[PDB]
């Protein structure tokens, strides 16, 4: 996250980390989204451009944690993943097209004062929020600045969170040369508007999450998904629309269990 | 205890009534 | 594509 802060004490409960067993690194931000079920993007697992395609057995999760580094006894949570699931209509090839991904745990985890699901939007919220201008908040481990590995196959020490306002359509489109779709969203300031704030590398798959005024409920209305670079101006993060996905995200889920 | 049901409320937070140091941003652009 |  560039130009965020400490996130506070559970305050995202739904962050969860992707990592690689061997060699051990992180790899991308996920969410909770129930007791067995982690959502991220589909690129942090297929990928192949970067030789990317990873199955069940090369990744574990960990979930309930601040720091980046530091063990945290009886707070961090180690899942390992059952399946994978991969948007069937998923495009790599152009854009990123329903870069989405489902994660199964082996083995439901156990909620706490730091681990805890966020929920999926529904119609009413997604209509009522995802409005240019309103606010949502992007969490994660990603790099700090943007480096020269950006966009190619420093860091922060504790959780960061940026909140982030949805730019017009039009406005996103202009932006850049990339074909964007109705799958996708996009955030971040403008030059003009003086704030600042993007994700970066490592921020991948994890949640933008908005706060329902209706139910005082957070609900993940995207995925950190694409940009070009961290924070540059006149350039925005594109997220996921999680909401126009969501079909996809309950076949798969009802067929296997929440 | 499976999610959906108290999902989006944090144990911390909502539960315990109280607000984290910057979700106010995101209510006052929702009304603003 | 084009991931971070
Ligand atoms: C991904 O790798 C698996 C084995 O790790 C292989 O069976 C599968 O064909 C690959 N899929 C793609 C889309 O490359
Ligand atoms: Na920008």
């Amino acid at each position: 996250i560039v130009e965020g802060s400490d996130a506070e004490i559970g305050m995202s409960p739904w962050q969860v980390m992707l990592f690689r067993k061997s060699p051990q690194e992180l790899l991308c931000g996920a969410s909770l989204i129930s007791d067995r079920w982690v959502l991220t993007a589909a690129h942090c697992l297929l990928y192949p451009p970067w030789d990317k395609n990873f199955t069940e057995n090369d990744l574990l999760v960990r979930i309930g944690k601040h720091s980046r580094t530091r063990y945290e006894r009886n707070i961090e949570k180690i899942s390992m993943l059952e399946k994978i699931y991969i948007h069937p209509r998923y495009n790599w090839r152009e854009n990123l097209d329903r870069d989405i991904a489902l994660m199964k745990l082996k083995k439901p985890v156990a909620f706490s004062d730091y681990i805890h699901p966020v929920c999926l939007p529904d119609r009413e919220t997604a209509a009522s929020l995802l409005q240019a201008g309103y606010k949502g908040r992007v969490t994660g481990w990603g790099n700090l600045k943007e480096t020269w590995t950006a966009n190619v196959g420093g860091q922060p020490s504790v959780l960061q969170v940026v909140n982030l306002p949805i730019v017009e359509r039009p406005v996103c489109k202009d932006s850049t040369r990339i074909r964007i779709t109705d799958n996708m969203f996009c955030a971040g300031y403008k030059p003009d508007e003086g704030k600042r704030g993007d994700a970066c590398e490592g921020d991948s798959g994890g949640p933008f999450v908005m706060k329902s005024p209706f139910n005082n409920r957070w609900y993940q209305m995207g995925i950190v998904s694409w940009g070009e670079g961290c924070d540059r101006d006149g350039k925005y993060g594109f997220y996921t629309h999680v909401f126009r996905l969501k079909k996809w995200i309950q076949k798969v889920i009802d067929q296997f269990g929440e | 205890g499976s999610g959906e049901a108290d999902c989006g409320l944090r144990p911390l937070f909502e539960k315990k009534s109280l607000e984290d140091k910057t979700e106010r941003e995101l209510l006052e652009s929702y009304i603003d | 594509a084009k991931p971070r």
